[PDB]
């Protein structure tokens, strides 16, 4: 009853996708009838790069050769400084416009995130650099 | 047509942009680079408050 | 003007057999010459003037 | 790409593919000349012989 | 250094209020950083008093300085105060402010970062 169970005799197979490109062909009902691969064999790469299902004899170009790179290495220059950008903006007075101070920040780590912190600072739009990718890159001065 | 809906900071109204990357946008919700439709967001202090 | 589709040209009656899930039709040139009327389910054609 | 978001880079990077995908046609056009002046050379040569 | 720095030596009169900060240099305390303080006496262990979360929020206190000492933590300067109020005689001590390192995603199951600590006299 409640506990086990009789049933009769079944098969099932079970396969996992993979990123693949296909050539499929449509007959004049407009249903699919037929389909070759495209990096299975080289009959088949040459027959999806001719755009036909059948080949005349000679010899054929197909695609190129290359080497994938195996590990990724990052080089840095090890400072961590920590830039004092809270020097600039929390001052409690900033020269006029006719005589603007420039001060010069150099030899430490930048973030900007803390930059992006405060809720005033609205009108931040940046011409040469997207200002959403300032983290990623070493600046001269 | 279907509608997502949620009530968060004011500050955080930036981030749910698409491409866009900070606290909301990597553990509460996240948008596709490719995007079709858009948002809308209306400062509500008298309702939830 | 078939939802928001436009166009010009005649339409004539067609004998292509759409599966239920298929609205459009297409040529090597990407672009529609077979369309279903929404309202009456008939298969159309289009061709240019 | 390491300087721009998604949305003004494929303004810039358009304007360089066009570029490199027009240097490699005119190569290829002098190249017809060119192959179309030896061959009515290598006619002159296969009578004299 | 990455390092946490302590608040110099100062004497208050009894009856009065306190306060204690102690800073970082070089190191921020993100959403997962916690830190605890400690007073040292002369000549006498080490009794712990409570620890706080910068993330979460949640703080703890001994029950015997339940209402004789207020723990806050503050993310824009990345550091933590202390306020207490009516000192006695055995609060002539040393303070100290213990934090381990940790960066977003995990780190060590122990206290290595310190500092030098506060005298606080009574007089």
């Amino acid at each position: 009853s409640s506990s086990g169970w009789t049933a009769g005799a079944a098969a099932y197979y079970v396969g996992y996708l993979q990123p693949r490109t296909f050539l499929l062909k449509y007959n004049e009902n407009g249903t699919i009838t037929d389909a070759v691969d495209c990096a299975l064999d080289p009959l088949s790469e040459t027959k999806c790069t001719l755009k036909s299902f059948t080949v005349e004899k000679g010899i054929y170009q197909t695609s190129n050769f290359r080497v994938q790179p195996t590990e990724s290495i990052v080089r840095f220059p090890n400072i961590t400084n920590l830039c004092p950008f809270d020097e600039v903006f929390n001052a409690t007075r900033f020269a006029s416009v006719y005589a603007w101070n420039r001060k010069r920040i150099s030899n430490c780590v930048a973030d900007y995130s803390v930059l992006y912190n405060l809720a005033p600072f609205f009108t931040f739009k940046c011409y040469g650099v997207s200002p959403t990718k300032l983290n990623d890159l070493c600046f001269t001065n | 047509v279907y509608a997502d809906s949620f009530v968060i900071r004011g500050d955080e109204v930036r981030q749910i942009a698409p491409g866009q990357t900070g606290n909301i946008a990597d553990y509460n919700y996240k948008l596709p680079d490719d995007f079709t439709g858009c948002v809308i967001a209306w400062n509500s202090n008298k309702l939830d408050s | 003007n078939f939802n928001g589709l436009k166009g010009t040209g005649v339409l004539t009656e067609s004998n292509k057999k759409f599966l239920p899930f298929q609205q459009f039709g297409r040529d090597i040139a990407d672009t529609t010459d077979a369309v279903r009327d929404p309202q009456t389910l008939e298969i159309l054609d289009i061709t240019p003037c | 790409f390491s300087r721009l978001d998604k949305v003004e880079a494929e303004v810039q990077i358009d304007r360089l593919i066009t570029g490199r995908l027009q240097s490699l046609q005119t190569y290829v056009t002098q190249q017809l000349i060119r192959a179309a002046e030896i061959r009515a050379s290598a006619n002159l040569a296969a009578t004299k012989m | 250094q990455m390092q946490l720095v302590q608040s110099g030596p100062e004497v208050k009169k009894p009856g009065t209020s306190v306060k204690v900060s102690c800073k970082a240099s070089g190191f921020t305390f993100t959403d997962v950083s916690s830190l605890q303080w400690v007073r040292q006496a002369r000549g006498q262990r080490l009794e712990w008093i409570g620890w706080t979360v910068v993330g979460t929020g949640n703080t703890n206190y001994a029950p015997r300085f339940q209402e004789r000492v207020t723990i806050t933590t503050d993310k824009s300067t990345s550091t933590a105060y202390m306020e207490l109020s009516s000192l006695r005689s055995e609060d002539t001590a040393v303070y100290y402010c213990a934090a381990p390192f940790c960066s977003e995603t995990s780190c060590s199951d122990g206290f290595d970062l310190w500092g030098q600590g506060t005298k606080v006299t009574v007089s």
